[PDB]
């Protein structure tokens, strides 16, 4: 029914089995390395509790490409978190939490002028001045009409 | 055949 | 807490770039170096490619060509996706069927032709017109393909959303070296499967000569609008989409069967000189079915026009305020092998006109389904029957936004006509 799980930053928490083994990682590291705890050395407690409450959630599941609302509610966070949980689902191995964590960026990008991507992500203007014309003509077939 | 005006189509 | 999209490793940002509208990419790969450097990735690419415009690309092709699926998107796909899908040229009374298509790392014209009179249920003929081809390291070049004596140069000229056109530049290709009659009687064996003899006799002689000098006159230089295939509908339907039909001396022509309610239309692909391709050819009532006798009674001509006057005037009330089937005796069909089995008949009216398209009118008839594709209009006053046979052949890119826009498509072609 449980077994234990442990923060880069050494908290510990019980978790419903089946629950765990929607991350693969977890899953191998159970039962094919017979770990208990299971030690997560790249994900913080604050992170895994947002990670756990996901798939709790997700336990009972056959997904599409639209994103469900209760997903859109718990993705309202900071970009931060929002990476961190990217890369959880990423090293974790969560399908579905990787795709939906993934679509949202996406969606933040969908349509925005190379500098409004600039300000959402905090991406400095690292082209020289060559560079920065080259892209650009690179780039012009984009406006074809 | 009735030609006699089926071009008309 | 902190982390930002540059920290993520290239292959995350592969897999969300990659999930991104290929017209994102471009102001993506202008907002740092990281991004420009990971946009080169062709994967992201090839994915775009097959995802927005159905094309999955060779490996080999592509390695072997020097192309890439960056250059297909933005300089072939991209650059002229306007010109793709379903459309009708515009030429005089006759009209046309053209599909543009992807092909690889080409876009493809191809011209739909009916098969020869009478012969409805055979296949659809399609010869290609133009291509636009993408070679290494080039602007995609185009090229005419009409006539026999190979590819060459070409201009296309995107005007609207819903319209272009076609230049050819070597019309000496067209040419051949038996000269204008050789043109016409390779023509002639194409569209007819038949010599000047079968057709010297007589009325359809001048149909055919004036057609074929009408139409080449275009020397390929022509204008399409944009036409779509039709909604299909669930219960409200009996399956909609374009027919080879039989319009007597004029040989077939091609006619789309199209939902509106209680009623179906047959709207002209291709038309004559009397009535135009844009046009009603054929209006079925479909609140008005017609009870079919034993044979007998079907040979009975004057019991069928009896009959459909009667429905037409009861039409005319409301609006004011499968079994054994023969034709009457006494009405012609080109045909012949129509189908000796039916499952339904339906009052409907077909539009007529003098040469010119003058002074069109509603005529009544009745219309007879067959099977699921194979259909028929009895033309009460020219004692004729029409017998109509589905397009098997299927087409990409033809699908309409909306029914409204359907409707709004079939209003455009028939005031281009009228
Ligand atoms: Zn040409």
């Amino acid at each position: 029914a449980s077994i234990k799980l442990q923060s880069s930053d050494g908290e510990i928490f019980e978790v419903d089995v089946e629950i765990a083994k929607q991350s693969v990682t977890i899953k191998t590291m159970l039962e094919d390395l017979g770990m208990d705890p299971v030690p997560l050395p790249n994900v913080n407690a604050a992170i895994l509790k947002k990670v756990i409450q996901w798939c709790t959630h997700h336990k009972d599941d056959p997904g599409t490409d639209d994103i469900p609302v209760w997903d859109q509610e718990f993705l309202k966070v900071d970009q931060g978190t929002l990476f961190e949980l990217i890369l959880a689902a990423n090293y974790l191995d969560i399908k579905g939490l990787l795709d939906v964590t993934c679509k949202t960026v996406a969606n933040m990008i969908k349509g925005k002028t190379p500098e409004e991507i600039r300000k959402t992500f905090n991406i400095k203007n690292d082209f020289t001045e060559e560079e920065e014309a080259q892209v650009r003509k690179e780039n012009q077939w984009c406006e074809e009409k | 055949p009735t030609d006699v005006r089926d071009v008309d189509i | 807490s902190g982390r930002s999209l540059l920290e993520l490793p290239p292959e995350l940002l592969v897999e969300i770039f990659a999930s991104l509208p290929g017209t994102d990419l471009p102001s993506l790969a202008q907002v740092c170096t990281k991004f420009r450097r990971i946009l080169h990735t062709d994967t992201i690419w090839r994915r775009r490619c097959r995802e927005e415009y159905g094309v999955c690309e060779n490996l080999r092709k592509l390695e072997i060509t020097g192309v890439s699926c960056r250059d297909v998107y933005a300089k072939l796909l991209h650059r002229y996706r306007h010109i793709l899908g379903l459309w009708q040229p515009d030429i005089g009374p006759y009209g046309g069927l053209l599909n543009v298509v992807v092909d690889g790392l080409f876009i493809i014209g191809w011209m739909y032709l009916p098969p020869h009179d009478p012969h409805v249920d055979d296949p659809m003929r399609f010869k290609p017109l133009f291509r636009i081809h993408l070679m290494e390291r080039k602007a995609a070049t185009v090229e005419c393909m009409y006539g026999h004596k190979g590819p060459h140069h070409g201009h296309i000229q995107i005007v609207k959303k819903d319209e272009f056109s076609t230049k050819c530049n070597q019309t000496d290709h067209h040419r051949m070296s038996g000269g204008r009659q050789e043109e016409f009687r390779t023509w002639l064996r194409e569209e007819w499967g038949r010599t000047l003899e079968d057709i010297f006799h007589e009325h359809m002689q001048e149909l055919i000569l004036m057609k074929f000098i009408y139409t080449s006159q275009y020397d390929n230089c022509l204008t399409y609008r944009r036409i779509y295939l039709p909604p299909s509908r669930p219960d409200d339907l009996i399956k909609p989409g374009l027919f080879k039909g039989t319009y007597g001396s004029h040989g077939l022509e091609i006619v789309m069967l199209s939902f509106h309610g209680r009623r179906a239309r047959g709207t002209k692909i291709t038309g004559d000189p009397n009535i135009p391709a844009g046009q009603q050819t054929v209006e079925i009532d479909l609140r008005h079915r017609i009870q079919l006798p034993d044979l007998e009674n079907q040979r009975n001509f004057n019991e069928l026009s009896r009959i459909v006057l009667e429905v037409r005037e009861r039409v005319r009330q409301e609006q004011q305020e499968g079994q054994p089937f023969v034709l009457p005796v006494g009405v012609s069909s080109r045909n012949e092998d129509y189908p000796r089995t039916c499952r339904m008949c339906f009052y409907g009216t077909g539009l007529i006109a003098g040469h010119g398209f003058t002074s069109p009118e509603r005529t009544p008839g009745v219309f007879i389904l067959f099977d699921e594709d194979r259909f028929g209009f009895v033309w009460l006053e020219l004692k004729s029957f029409s017998l109509y046979s589905r397009v098997q052949a299927t087409f990409r890119n033809a699908d309409a936004p909306s029914p409204q826009a359907f409707d709004e498509m079939l209003k455009n072609i028939q005031s281009l006509t009228s």
